[PDB]
């Protein structure tokens, strides 16, 4: 019967809209902490920045390849991606557009490389054929420094022995609940180093080499953290946005599905009337 | 009279992966209600592409509808139909808006229109 | 005392479908549904076993005063039973009060009372 | 043979009804979800061609057995005519032995042929 579909399938659509209610709020909670960690990450870095903007300009040389360009025979990719789908573009994007600009601006065979955080870039670029050198999944939803120091530190070490001469990454950037933009970063070698206005000189023991050569690899391993820190909190909103957009939807269906649900009830009581007299009548 | 030893193997075959790949979009539009395009896997991705355009190709202009609209009309050949959405469903269309298959009739008039608008 | 178990018995019922997430805000969330658990525990009642006017008062008194959050679910029943034998052998005094005067006893003593049962309940 | 069929479509079924966008992508579920993708392919069949209840033991024996798991599901059904082409050559004791007895032949002799005709096919 009609009337008997329409009720399953308001039914079905009162649990979707249940579903979705509970990832939403689930997304916002997990929201609130990814916020927390990024507010507790910050302290390091900017020591840091501001170390490595003391020593690595003005105390004296380019003691380091790390800071000074070589001429580019490789390029190493770092993507970071959800292990989970479920949310509005947010891998679509990045994924999109490192893609595009491989294609675009690169992708000779063997001239590249890519690293991949994520199981939904993993399928991707295993899909696409997408040569791929350093893996990682399965991160928590509030990753910490130990989860990813050994990735970080690989990927600091293949760069360092000439394996490719310059490495990308490509994120989204957290603004707000709505927005979600990529945003692509040239992390190594150190092409751009901001100036510190403190402008305080140590005593180096021993000197500067070796406090660059130890420096250098801690600072591009903090500078993925960030990133990695900024990736979790967009998933987590733009998980929260679509899972609003589908209860939205849901209550639309629902409602519509009412209308004809009340249609459906007039139509089949005038029927059982009409043919009650009708067999009455027959008498 | 749809067989394939009545109509053609070939037509009959196009007809059939035409009722397929319609019937896919037809399941997925409650999918595409609730949740978006963002959800669903990437051939079917490839399978919306293809079967809106289809839908859109499906549309006609009528020698009767000249006095209302100004659209002249046109009268496709059953060979011109087959060979068109065997093109479209080969993925060689795949680039134009789907504007351009609205009321054309040839697969040409697809092409011209697309031109027209500055494709 | 019925308006508060009213107001947390619709809390609970909102948010009852989304108990098996322990991930939810550790504030509003887990509250609400730490005393509808208990609200709705409370509510169960044995068969052909009617209670008096006066026990249920007090029983729906300690359960929306906070006096239950540290009880366990699993206990909030034995924490009834043990609570009913309580009032009838020593507290008297509230349950003539509450019968001869349709209105609640002093909150001090009542408070008194169930921090004292309190006290010598033993929980598995 | 077609025991195990009903339960192979029922996971099939109860799998596909979600696996479209729930990226479980459990090693069991990819399994079962190829397994029964490869056996709705067989399933099929043209009009006015009716086959030999040998033949058809035959190749459900051949799907159940998981002969065919590496074969492309496009491929699926011309692995079927092809397998029907071979048996019309050679094996013809097995389809005389089943027409005769109403029962399968010996296992190994079976799966030994199976093997010949896989490796004499031509994967596309």
């Amino acid at each position: 019967a009609s009337l008997r579909d329409i009720k399953t399938r308001i039914n079905a659509t009162k649990k979707t809209s249940q579903i979705t209610k509970a990832m939403e709020m689930v997304s916002t909670s997990k929201l609130n902490r990814a916020e927390q960690n990024a507010k507790s990450f910050v302290p390091y870095m900017e020591k840091i920045q501001e170390v490595v903007a003391n020593v690595a300009l003005g105390a004296g040389g380019a003691s380091h390849p790390m800071l000074v360009s070589r001429p580019v025979k490789k390029t190493g990719y770092l993507v970071i991606t959800s292990d989970r789908g479920l949310a509005g573009a947010y891998n679509s994007n990045v994924l999109r557009l490192v893609y595009q600009t491989i294609q675009k601006r690169h992708a000779s065979p063997d001239e590249y490389a890519i690293i991949v955080i994520g199981r939904v870039g993993l399928s991707f670029f295993r899909k696409r054929n997408m040569p791929v050198i350093l893996d990682i999944t399965r991160l928590p939803d509030q990753p910490s420094f130990a989860d990813i120091k050994e990735i970080a530190r690989k990927t600091v070490g293949l760069f360092a022995d000439g394996t490719f001469d310059e490495l990308y990454m490509y994120y989204n950037h957290y603004v707000s609940a709505i927005q979600q933009e990529v945003t692509e970063r040239k992390l190594l070698p150190l092409t751009d180093l901001a100036e510190n206005k403190q402008r305080t000189v140590y005593e180096f023991e021993p000197s500067q080499e070796e406090i660059l050569d130890v420096l250098l690899p801690q600072y591009a391993e903090s500078l993925i953290y960030g990133a990695l820190l900024d990736a979790k909190a967009s998933e987590h909103a733009a998980r929260m946005t679509a899972m609003k957009n589908a209860t939205d939807n849901a209550n639309e269906l629902i409602r519509t599905l009412t209308l004809s649900y009340n249609r459906a009830r007039q139509a089949a009581i005038t029927q059982e009337i009409t043919e009650i007299v009708a067999g009455a009548n027959a008498l | 009279a749809l067989a394939p030893e009545i109509v053609g193997e070939e037509h009959y075959q196009v007809a059939r992966k035409v009722q397929q790949t319609l019937q896919r979009y037809k399941e997925l539009q409650d999918i595409i209600a609730i949740l978006g395009m963002d959800e669903l896997s990437d051939e079917d991705k490839l399978v919306v592409h293809r079967a809106r355009r289809i839908q859109f190709f499906l549309s006609q202009n009528f020698h009767v509808a000249e006095q209302f609209t100004g659209q002249p009309g046109s009268y496709v050949p059953v060979k011109e139909t087959v060979r068109g959405f065997k093109e479209i469903l080969e993925g060689k269309y795949d680039h134009l808006p789907e504007d351009a298959f609205r009321l054309v009739g040839r697969i040409e008039e697809v092409v011209e229109k697309a031109k027209a608008m500055g494709v | 005392v019925a308006g508060t178990l009213r107001l947390d018995l619709a809390a609970y019922r909102e948010l009852e479908a989304f108990a098996q997430f322990g991930s939810d805000l550790d504030k509003a969330t887990q509250a609400k549904l730490a005393r509808g658990a208990r609200t709705v525990e409370v509510l169960k009642q044995d068969l052909h076993q009617p209670i008096p006017v006066e026990k249920q008062v007090l029983i729906i008194y300690a359960l929306t005063r906070g006096f239950l959050d540290d009880i366990p679910v699993e206990d909030v029943r034995r924490f009834e039973k043990e609570f009913y034998l309580f009032l009838d052998q020593n507290g008297q005094h509230l349950l003539e009060h509450i019968r001869t005067t349709k209105d609640l006893p002093n909150e001090d003593d009542l408070n008194k009372a169930i921090e004292a049962f309190k006290k010598t309940f033993v929980v598995s």
